[PDB]
């Protein structure tokens, strides 16, 4: 349980669990590579307990232009689909809790958990990049998430005695813009 | 709501199409516990 | 690697008093976040510019008959689930709790927009286009041509007549196959080949490790632990300790961000060079001296590498 | 074709609003940096107030000094940061300007054979246009179209001797063989002058 603790003045916050650390009999608490308290020994029962900070992460909001619509999609970065906040009962510091946060369209990606967008089996050009090959777009009156398509399929009719030669041509004009000064 | 948080982050009342990083979430603690040694003898400050 | 840093968590963490004192220090955290986000976006821009040179996905005919030229070692391998050429996964194996601690200190790593499979697909499309159509697919519609005729064209490109190739086709194909075979052995035997790719990873990891290590410095305070300061002093004397801790941590963050900006600029220059090399050596035949290998340029083949790209330059060298 | 293509450019620019985003980004970045510098003057940096005049009008010099040095340090740090970002941005702008100068010299003052350097396709010529804090190039390129299908051979055998094309390629529609240039279909009879 995500609770505070006080071990002889060792104040902190986190989740206490069982530890497999081979603590020596004279040892009190361990530490990590970052030189922070990782495990502790209970002063009363002499039991070694692991310390892990409560779950956390960044939050990103996916939205089209406000001139277009008002719906949004929320992506919880590097958070498993199960541990996403389901209840807002004084257990999260972000009051922007989703209208359901569950039962709704919920997609789990390699970039985190995406809530508020409907997965589809099609593939279009990338519109809003999400990460790990997943893009999002506003289609129709709704927000959808899909896998980006690299391009149209093609196959040249290769043979060892066949060639192709143009007969017409086109004159094309294109533009290029380069900053020169500030 | 998250859209208003985005507007607060951008310091504007209009938001262009895109993905924006607003803030971070964490699970708030439920209760607090205290673990202390089981000894009860009182220190001899009266003598000193 | 694209990294994101939680400014408040790194400096303060869970202490509201530290956040309140940080509030009066200006909008430094927003500046840091904006710079880091710019770098992260530039990374994907670099990758897209280097690899998304073509808009179509060409495919190799099932019958691999190219007049003696082999191409087995650089074409995708259907058997492997990753669908990578033997050289590609050979390269992918050369390049190799701390992550948990970095995450717990407020430092995270964002995933790239293009997965490795997508990049391998792009390289396979480029290979198929340059094999079945020469340089035509890079300037319009792809027109097929037999591979020996394309080799004769490229021989004319460097000043040698076609009859030389048509009369030494077997020897030329054997030499090409042997060189391609020896490339794999040269990569496998020497583990120091991917030094340029290893150095970037080493530098980034070491900078992140230094940032993590800086969290255990007093900077003149009584202790380097925030809770110990808070759980031992009343506010009006705790403030003068919190302030110096804050100043030290802010200095560390600023230094890290500046170094990252400079490193990103250098990486962007390298990526621009790589994109130019792709366009001029893979999509065509180059006359610039030593731009695509040493010798007289004939053709080039790209191969994907972790956070990079590898070019195989085929050149003509006189002898005897 | 040239006139139609040059006519379409104006409509393409007028329709698309985000055409000059590359030029707009520099202006936006500089304006944002200046705005941040201006806004940073309202921070206490641990002092009683962010105004120097009221501090000097309310406290004695011996402690006004210890009130003022904090503001001095904070403002100096802000200036240092701003100057560093400006230096980095100027370096990248210089790189872009060098690229633009090279493109001018090689696409406008001559014809380039580097692939994709001057437009997409086979380069013919370029025209420069001036924009605020930048330049615009109009690349004219040759693009093949309407390809066909033919059977080809490496060489033609006649009188026991092998013949090779001088500057073309051998093709046939199915019964009769010709020699034609590679980039345009123009069949011709195979004689001893083109082989
Ligand atoms: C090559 O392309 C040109 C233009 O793209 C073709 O000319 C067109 O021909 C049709 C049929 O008569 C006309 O209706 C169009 O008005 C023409 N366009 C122009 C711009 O003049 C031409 O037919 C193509 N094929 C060739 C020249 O063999
Ligand atoms: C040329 O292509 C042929 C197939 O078209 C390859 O033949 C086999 O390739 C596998 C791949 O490792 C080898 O394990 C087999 O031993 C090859 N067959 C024989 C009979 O040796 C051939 O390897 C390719 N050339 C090269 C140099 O790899
Ligand atoms: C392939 O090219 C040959 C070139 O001669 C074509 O033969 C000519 O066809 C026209 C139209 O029928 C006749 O008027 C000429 O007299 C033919 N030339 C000769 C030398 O006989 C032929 O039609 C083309 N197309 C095919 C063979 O399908
Ligand atoms: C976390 O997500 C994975 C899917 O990526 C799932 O298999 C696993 O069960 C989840 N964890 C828990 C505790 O449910
Ligand atoms: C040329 O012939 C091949 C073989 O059928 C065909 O696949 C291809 O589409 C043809 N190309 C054109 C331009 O007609």
């Amino acid at each position: 349980k995500c609770v505070n603790f006080n071990f002889n003045g060792l104040t902190g916050t986190g989740v206490l669990t069982e530890s497999n650390k081979k603590f020596l009999p004279f040892q009190q608490f361990g530490r990590d590579i970052a030189d922070t308290t990782d495990a502790v020994r209970d002063p009363q029962t002499l039991e070694i307990l692991d310390i892990t900070p409560c779950s956390f992460g960044g939050v990103s909001v996916i939205t089209p232009g406000t001139n277009t619509s008002n719906q949004v999609a929320v992506l919880y970065q590097d958070v498993n689909c199960t541990e996403v906040p389901v209840a807002i009962h004084a257990d999260q510091l972000t009051p922007t809790w989703r209208v359901y946060s569950t039962g709704s369209n919920v997609f789990q990606t390699r970039a985190g958990c995406l809530i508020g967008a409907e997965h589809v089996n099609n593939s279009y050009e990338c519109d809003i990049p999400i990460g790990a090959g997943i893009c999002a777009s506003y289609q129709t009156q709704s927000i959808i998430a899909y896998t980006m398509s690299l391009g149209a399929e093609n196959s040249v009719a290769y043979s060892n005695n066949s060639i192709a030669i143009p007969t017409n041509f086109t004159i094309s004009v294109t533009t290029e813009i380069l900053p020169v000064s500030m | 709501d998250p859209l208003s948080e985005t507007k607060c982050t951008l310091k504007s009342f209009t938001v262009e199409k895109g993905i924006y990083q607003t803030s971070n979430f964490r699970v708030q603690p439920t209760e607090s516990i205290v673990r202390f040694p089981n000894i009860t003898n009182l220190c001899p400050f009266g003598e000193v | 690697t694209k990294t994101s840093v939680d400014c408040t968590m790194y400096i303060c963490g869970d202490s509201t008093e530290c956040s309140n004192l940080l509030l009066q220090y200006g909008s430094f955290c927003t500046q840091l976040n904006r710079a880091l986000t710019g770098i992260a976006v530039e990374q994907d821009k670099n990758t897209q510019e280097v690899f998304a040179q073509v808009k179509q996905i060409y495919k190799t005919p099932p019958i691999k008959d190219f007049g003696g030229f082999n191409f087995s070692q650089i074409l995708p391998d259907p058997s492997k689930p990753s669908k990578r050429s033997p050289i590609e996964d050979l390269l992918f194996n050369k390049v190799t709790d701390l992550i948990c601690a970095q995450k717990f200190n407020g430092l995270t790593v964002l995933p790239p927009l293009l997965t490795d499979e997508m990049i391998a697909q792009y390289t396979s499309a480029l290979l198929a286009g340059t094999i079945t159509s020469g340089w035509t697919f890079g300037a319009g519609p792809a027109l097929q041509i037999p591979f020996p005729m394309q080799m004769a064209y490229r021989f004319n490109g460097i000043g040698v007549t076609q009859n030389v190739l048509y009369e030494n086709q077997k020897l030329i194909a054997n030499q090409f196959n042997s060189a391609i075979g020896k490339i794999q052995d040269s990569l496998s035997s020497t583990p120091s080949a991917l030094g340029k790719l290893q150095d970037v990873v080493n530098q980034n990891a070491q900078a992140l490790n230094t940032l993590v290590k800086q969290l255990s410095s007093n900077f003149g305070a009584i202790s380097s632990v925030l809770n110990d300061i808070l759980s031992r002093l009343d506010p009006p004397e705790a403030e003068v300790q919190i302030d110096r801790l804050i100043t030290g941590r802010l200095q560390s963050l600023q230094t890290y961000v500046t170094q990252q900006l400079i490193r990103a600029a250098e990486i962007r220059a390298s990526a621009n060079l790589a994109a130019t090399k792709m366009s001029e050596c893979v999509l065509g035949q180059s006359k610039r001296v030593d731009f695509c290998g040493k010798g007289y340029h004939l053709m080039s083949f790209p191969q994907s590498a972790p956070h990079g790209v590898v070019f195989l330059h085929v050149t003509y060298v006189p002898a005897q | 074709q040239f006139n139609s293509a040059i006519g379409k450019i104006q409509d393409s620019l007028s329709s698309t609003p985000s055409a000059l985003g590359k030029l707009q980004d520099v202006v936006n970045q500089n304006a944002q940096a200046l705005n941040t510098l201006v806004k940073q003057l309202s921070s206490n940096f641990g002092a009683i107030s962010s105004v120097l005049n009221d501090i000097l009008s309310r406290l004695d010099p011996p402690e006004a000094e210890v009130q003022i040095d904090r503001l001095i340090t904070g403002r100096l740090q802000s200036l240092q940061t701003y100057v560093t970002q400006q230096l980095i941005r100027a370096a990248e702008i210089r790189a872009s300007a060098n690229l633009a100068a090279t493109k001018m010299s090689e696409c406008v003052l001559g014809q380039s054979k580097r692939v994709d350097f001057c437009g997409k396709g086979y380069h013919l010529m370029s025209f420069p246009q001036s924009a605020p804090h930048g330049v615009v190039f109009l690349h004219v390129t040759y693009v093949p179209a309407q390809e066909k299908n033919f059977t080809t051979a490496p060489a033609i055998c006649h009188d026991g001797k092998a013949h090779f094309p001088r500057e073309g390629v051998f093709v046939s529609n199915g019964t009769h063989w010709f020699v034609t240039q590679r980039n345009f279909y123009e069949p011709q009879i195979i004689t001893t002058d083109n082989t």
